[PDB]
């Protein structure tokens, strides 16, 4: 009675992993809401996070190729103390280091004197030198081009023809499971590739409430990503009127360094309010209690030691990589100012062999910045769920980008299908 | 008027009215790989329709009868009470048998038409 | 020759459609150029396919001509105009015509689906 | 059943029943993309050439061009039962372009005749 | 009239389009009028970008002269120097590097004054020019820069329209239009004030400019006859080479055998005078029959834009051009030689042209000019033109002006009496 009828253009899809376009090529966005659908999402199996990670690494590596190498500056340094007025907390933090640098001429050196942060130098004992640059015994140092900025620029990931991106609009979406309010887009919204290690800055806020996302909430080896519904503002500054000088080290190689600091030296601090931070932590704890016992005491603590790039909270305020100390922020059991250390020679992500030198920017650097999320890690159930301790632990950078790509899934369109009809060909 | 995949959650007998909306939306190294794979997927689907004798059509009727072992349902529940996604899931791993039957039926039809057109 | 009939009248240029055809299909820049030519060819072939004109160069349809698109008679259109001038004259309605053509095919297959269901 | 080119050494009649098996195998870092684009271009040129002749969508296409005895004077029994497609293709070298031109002209005349027949009220 | 839409595929129409053309190394269209605009032609932009990219890719895998940015002790050349060549050459000495890294060497060499700059020192006198701005790379002595005809070809689905009209001024409708897939062989000849080895007009000198009333734009003059220019550097240069590193080689002028004379380039007086007569006859069509036309010297810039650059055999001849123009309506024109050149108009890069052995003597066909109008608002009818410089696109726009890239739109619709059943 019934016959096979072939249809082409069937609105069905399968989960798939394909290559996405990076648009910024400004797209004309479209969004089609899908009525009466349910789609299973899994933010921790989303290939878009791995592809975004690879794209950011490739763009970063490409940006540093046509730039000045600092190979001739891997020389011994004669470092002494800074003669300006400093406080007790900054004793030994900044050093005045002299060295012999090359010039455009191959057989004519030049004495130089430059201020360096203590974190950027390592002791090395010789008759006339005291320190060397931290990375010169591990890898070449490449100077970032001063014409190229670091500041995140929102980008869009776009599926190729034959593929589509599904967006989950459900409130209180925990990152996995079914989603009912699902729409189809060709390109994602503008996602800022913001680089941070403990707090998520300039990201997306939750529509309804604080959302706690974990691949396995009972596995203490996985990170917990907390998205806030309200932002908490961070005011960061390096209160030092830095005077930047430069020297020519090769035929086309110009090197930039700290020349001097005008006036007294004061430390580099980020201010977060106390009323809103206390409300934020109360909300986070209230949401945590829904994944643990209702009478379990939840306490926050300082991060563990080891690997300064992880133990501190990074930004890219101005053009200078801060590294703040959240120990005074999470020291509570359920304003505020954070001493931030400055480095210039940065090994970003967890790579070894590619060292980038961030040149200083003249003047003061002050930036205000929305905190939109947190990365928390649990210490472990050593008390049998009597008391739980959470720390602002670090993790791979994928966790920050996943915190934006959790709403998107890539699906492959399958235009063909078959179905019974009474239609017989002849 | 619903847009691309707008009918995806609608019933099969309603979503079948929007086949042109889906069809029109099917068309540096990474960008070329994405464009070439989209072209290859389109061309494989078009060649597969051509092998079945359905070239140039979006709704193509054939001479393969429906087996009750593939889906023991009536037309009302298939077309009016379920979506194409649920149907596609229901007949998963039965499509290769259907495709083979469609290929063989078209080969037999082409031979029969050639023999009919060979009569003086 | 290729585009030789571009300056001829449409009645004469319509007999050289196979001459204009075949010239549509035949280090990274050359590969991008080849992919772009293939993409444009396939977009045009899909656009013909959704109209029920697949495999044909002269395809008759069921969409009536609207006098608001052009009020010229067939003698003036086919004997006194080239394809370039005609294309310029009706460009502002081309997509509307395409939409109507698509709609006709959407009806036509359904009618055929019903006729074969008897 | 015989595989991709299993019928290559069989007779033309037997080999004519395996067209879909070979048709499926025509479609499926810079040099890999060049190879893929070349495969796509060859497929599309062949599909276009069939379309010019009015054979689009068919693997066996009957036409209105009579066979010339100057191209091959073998009878159907010898061509289809005692000859393979490779030997036949060798036999009709230097004649395929004439056949292609005649097929193109015949389809152009067929399209004009169909358009005029469909113009009768 | 009971008309129905009929879809035609293979429609002979086109649209203006900008697409990517590829390098390689004619169907007349009757009753076709096509509007051209040589100053909106994206083929010139593509040719410019392609030549920049090809030049940079050719120069990249070559010997760098970074170790040669050292101080030099330069003195006067001890050969017989004519009155015009005094101070143009210096005998410089510079210690350099060697295949090994623990040794050095001494390298006497003869440099042009343009290639070195004075420095502030007590022991050395000069530096190589641009060592304080960019790295200098030597252009591989195998590869050549000799112009080779390049054909620009459209992708499939696109076509190139060629204008064959006589007296075509670069814009407006063309009546004689042909379709090609590839252009003719166009030589990427590099020059500034005068256009060499180009095409000629069939009937008369053609004056092509954008908004000719605006004197800020350049005027491209295409001649219908050639003016033979005979350039030479009468000096038997003996070239030596040094290792300066594993697998590296630097080439320099060792000495000059015989007397030292300047690079003289000869231009026939009568032919050039007739050419300028033709140019003023055509300019008067745009300025008035009673307008006096003065051809003055180029000014307002450095050696790169105020002289006639002209590769010949390898060495770049910056000819003064004072013996040309200089009039109000044999010329042994002096020329300067420069070795550390910065082509295009960039800064971040520099190229060293290795010297070529023996006497250099070329013979080139002047087929066009680039002129700039002095301007002013006096209503004096005494317009003054100079052989001003410009972007390199103006040389490549002196070709590729008759070609337009169009996209083919084979799909179209038309009413017919044909109804589908
Ligand atoms: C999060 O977003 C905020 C808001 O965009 C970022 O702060 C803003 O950053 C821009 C770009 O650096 C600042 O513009 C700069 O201003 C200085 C002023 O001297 C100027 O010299 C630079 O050339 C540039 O124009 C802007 O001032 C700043 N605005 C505010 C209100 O903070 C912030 O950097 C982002 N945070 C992260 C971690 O990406
Ligand atoms: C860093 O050290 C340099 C010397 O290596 C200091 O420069 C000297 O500063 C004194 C200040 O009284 C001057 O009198 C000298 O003439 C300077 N010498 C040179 C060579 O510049 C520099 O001031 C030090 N900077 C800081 C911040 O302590
Ligand atoms: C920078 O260069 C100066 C050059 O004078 C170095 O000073 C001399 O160093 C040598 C050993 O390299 C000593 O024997 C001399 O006595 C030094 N001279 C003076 C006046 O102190 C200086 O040590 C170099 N600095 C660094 C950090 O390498
Ligand atoms: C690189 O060196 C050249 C040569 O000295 C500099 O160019 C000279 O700059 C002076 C500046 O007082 C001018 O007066 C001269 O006319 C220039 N001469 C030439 C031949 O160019 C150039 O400015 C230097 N560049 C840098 C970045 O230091
Ligand atoms: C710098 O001063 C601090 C105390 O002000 C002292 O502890 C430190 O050792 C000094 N460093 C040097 C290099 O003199
Ligand atoms: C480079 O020096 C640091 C100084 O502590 C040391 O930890 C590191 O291991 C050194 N690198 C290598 C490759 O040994
Ligand atoms: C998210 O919520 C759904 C609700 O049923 C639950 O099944 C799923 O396990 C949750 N996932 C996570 C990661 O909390
Ligand atoms: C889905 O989310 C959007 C977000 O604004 C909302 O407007 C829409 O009503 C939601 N859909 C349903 C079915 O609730
Ligand atoms: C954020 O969530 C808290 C949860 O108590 C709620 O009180 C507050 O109003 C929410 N804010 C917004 C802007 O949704
Ligand atoms: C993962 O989640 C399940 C859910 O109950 C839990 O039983 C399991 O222990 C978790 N994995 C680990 C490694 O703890
Ligand atoms: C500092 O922080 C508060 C709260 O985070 C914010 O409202 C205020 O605008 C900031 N002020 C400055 C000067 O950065
Ligand atoms: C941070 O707080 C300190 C505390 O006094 C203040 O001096 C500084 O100005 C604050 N920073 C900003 C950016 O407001
Ligand atoms: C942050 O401050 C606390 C204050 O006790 C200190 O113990 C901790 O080590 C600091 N963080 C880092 C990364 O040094
Ligand atoms: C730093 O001091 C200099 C003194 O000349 C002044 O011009 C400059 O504006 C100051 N910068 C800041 C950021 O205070
Ligand atoms: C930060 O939060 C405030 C709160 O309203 C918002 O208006 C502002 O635009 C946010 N800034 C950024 C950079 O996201
Ligand atoms: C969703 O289901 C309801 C149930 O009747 C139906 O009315 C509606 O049309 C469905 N949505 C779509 C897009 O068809
Ligand atoms: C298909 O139908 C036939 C009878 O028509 C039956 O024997 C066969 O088992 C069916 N197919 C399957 C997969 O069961
Ligand atoms: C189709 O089968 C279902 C299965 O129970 C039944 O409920 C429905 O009434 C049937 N419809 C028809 C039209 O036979
Ligand atoms: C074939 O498809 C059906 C559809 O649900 C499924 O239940 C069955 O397991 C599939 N066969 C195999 C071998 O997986
Ligand atoms: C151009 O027009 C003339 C007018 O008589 C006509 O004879 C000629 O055939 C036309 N050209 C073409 C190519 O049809
Ligand atoms: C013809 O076009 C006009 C507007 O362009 C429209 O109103 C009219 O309905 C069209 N004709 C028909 C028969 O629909
Ligand atoms: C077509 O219209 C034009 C109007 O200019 C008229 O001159 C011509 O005679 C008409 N042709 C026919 C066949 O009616
Ligand atoms: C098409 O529309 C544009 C503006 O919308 C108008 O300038 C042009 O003349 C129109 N074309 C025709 C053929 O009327
Ligand atoms: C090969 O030739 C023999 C001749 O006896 C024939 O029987 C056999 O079928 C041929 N092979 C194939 C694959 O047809
Ligand atoms: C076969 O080709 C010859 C070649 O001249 C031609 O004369 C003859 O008419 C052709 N046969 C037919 C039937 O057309
Ligand atoms: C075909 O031709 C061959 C060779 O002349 C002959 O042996 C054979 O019998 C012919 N067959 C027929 C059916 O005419
Ligand atoms: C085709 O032409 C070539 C040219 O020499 C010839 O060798 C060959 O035999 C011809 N083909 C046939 C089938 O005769
Ligand atoms: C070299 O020639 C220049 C040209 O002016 C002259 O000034 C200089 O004194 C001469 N030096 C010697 C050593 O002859
Ligand atoms: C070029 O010639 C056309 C001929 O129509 C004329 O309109 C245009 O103004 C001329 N332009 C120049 C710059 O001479
Ligand atoms: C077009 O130019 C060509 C160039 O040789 C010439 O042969 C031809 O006669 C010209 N045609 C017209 C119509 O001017
Ligand atoms: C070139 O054009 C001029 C116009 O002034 C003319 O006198 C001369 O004879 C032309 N030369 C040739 C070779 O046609
Ligand atoms: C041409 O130059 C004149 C100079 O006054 C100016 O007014 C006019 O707008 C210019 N036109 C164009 C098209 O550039
Ligand atoms: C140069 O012109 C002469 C005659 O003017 C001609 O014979 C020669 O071929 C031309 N050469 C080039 C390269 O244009
Ligand atoms: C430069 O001086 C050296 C000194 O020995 C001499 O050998 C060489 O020939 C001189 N070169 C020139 C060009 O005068
Ligand atoms: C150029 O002309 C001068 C005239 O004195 C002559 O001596 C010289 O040899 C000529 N050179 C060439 C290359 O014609
Ligand atoms: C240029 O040199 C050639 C070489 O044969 C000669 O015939 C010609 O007359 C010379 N022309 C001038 C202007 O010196
Ligand atoms: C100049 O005089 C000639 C003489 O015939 C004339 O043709 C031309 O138009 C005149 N031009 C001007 C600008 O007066
Ligand atoms: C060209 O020669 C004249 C002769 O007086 C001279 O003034 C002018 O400076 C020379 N050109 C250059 C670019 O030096
Ligand atoms: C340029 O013209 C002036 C005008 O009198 C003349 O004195 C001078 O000699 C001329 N120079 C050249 C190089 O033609
Ligand atoms: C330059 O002089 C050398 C001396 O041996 C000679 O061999 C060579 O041929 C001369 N060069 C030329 C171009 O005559």
């Amino acid at each position: 009675n019934l016959w096979v009828t072939v249809y082409y253009g069937v609105p069905v899809w399968k989960d798939a992993e394909t290559t996405l376009f990076c648009a910024s090529t400004d797209p004309n966005p479209q969004e089609i809401h899908l009525e009466n659908v349910t789609e299973e999402f899994n933010m921790w199996k989303n290939n878009m996070v791995e592809q975004m990670h690879e794209d950011i690494i490739s763009l970063w590596d490409q940006s540093l190729k046509p730039c000045v190498k600092l190979t001739p500056l891997c020389v011994g340094l004669q470092c002494t103390n800074v003669t300006n007025n400093i406080t007790d907390d900054m004793r030994g933090e900044l050093k005045n280091c002299s060295f012999n640098a090359t010039t455009e001429l191959r057989n004519k050196r030049q004495k130089v004197y430059s201020l360096f942060y203590r974190l950027d130098i390592v002791p090395m004992v010789d008759l006339w030198t005291n320190y060397r640059l931290i990375s010169c015994n591990t890898s070449a140092i490449t100077q970032a081009c001063p014409k190229v900025s670091f500041e995140p620029i929102p980008i869009h990931y776009c599926a190729p023809a034959g593929f589509a991106i599904l967006k989950c609009k459900d409130k209180k979406f925990n990152g996995t499971g079914p989603c009912q309010n699902v729409s189809t887009v060709q390109c994602t919204h503008g996602i800022k590739p913001v680089v941070s290690t403990q707090l998520l800055l300039n990201g997306s806020l939750a529509e309804e409430e604080v959302i706690i996302r974990s691949e396995n909430i009972t596995n203490n080896a996985k990170n917990i990503l907390v998205q806030l519904n309200t932002s908490v503002q961070i005011n960061c500054t390096r209160p030092n009127n830095n005077t930047v000088k430069s020297i020519r080290i090769g035929p086309g190689q110009a090197f930039y360094y700290t020349g001097d600091i005008i006036g007294d030296i004061r430390q580099a601090h980020c201010n977060v309010s106390k009323a809103t931070w206390n409300e934020t932590l109360g909300k986070v704890v209230k949401q945590l209690r829904k994944h643990f016992g209702n009478n379990t005491i939840i306490r926050f603590a300082q991060s563990s030691g080891g690997d300064l790039e992880v133990t501190t909270h990074s930004f890219n305020c101005g053009g200078e990589f801060f590294y703040c100390n959240t120990s005074g922020l999470f020291n509570s059991t359920w304003s505020i100012t954070l001493p931030c250390r400055i480095k210039q020679i940065i090994n970003m992500w967890q790579r070894i062999g590619q060292a980038m030198y961030a040149p200083p920017i003249q003047g003061v650097i002050r930036c205000v910045s929305n905190i939109t999320g947190l990365i928390l890690t649990r210490d472990g159930g050593s008390t049998n769920s009597t008391t739980e301790t959470f720390r602002p632990g670090g993790g791979d950078m994928r966790d920050n980008w996943r915190s934006e790509l959790y709403k998107y899934k890539v699906v492959k369109i399958e235009p063909l299908g078959v179905a019974p009809t009474r239609c017989k060909r002849r | 008027s619903l847009g691309f995949l707008g009918a995806a959650g609608s019933t099969m007998g309603a979503a079948s009215m929007t086949l042109t909306v889906q069809a029109r939306n099917l068309l540096g190294i990474k960008q070329l790989q994405a464009r070439v794979l989209a072209v290859e997927h389109y061309l494989r689907d078009q060649q597969l329709l051509g092998i079945w004798g359905c070239s140039g059509k979006l709704i193509c009727c054939t001479n393969v009868p429906w087996n009750s072992s593939w889906s023991n349902r009536n037309l009302s529940e298939i077309w009016d009470n379920m979506t194409w996604l649920q149907w596609d899931k229901e007949i998963s791993n039965y499509t290769q048998i259907i495709y083979g039957l469609l290929e063989e039926s078209q080969n037999q039809q082409e031979k029969n038409e050639q023999d009919l057109l060979a009569l003086d």
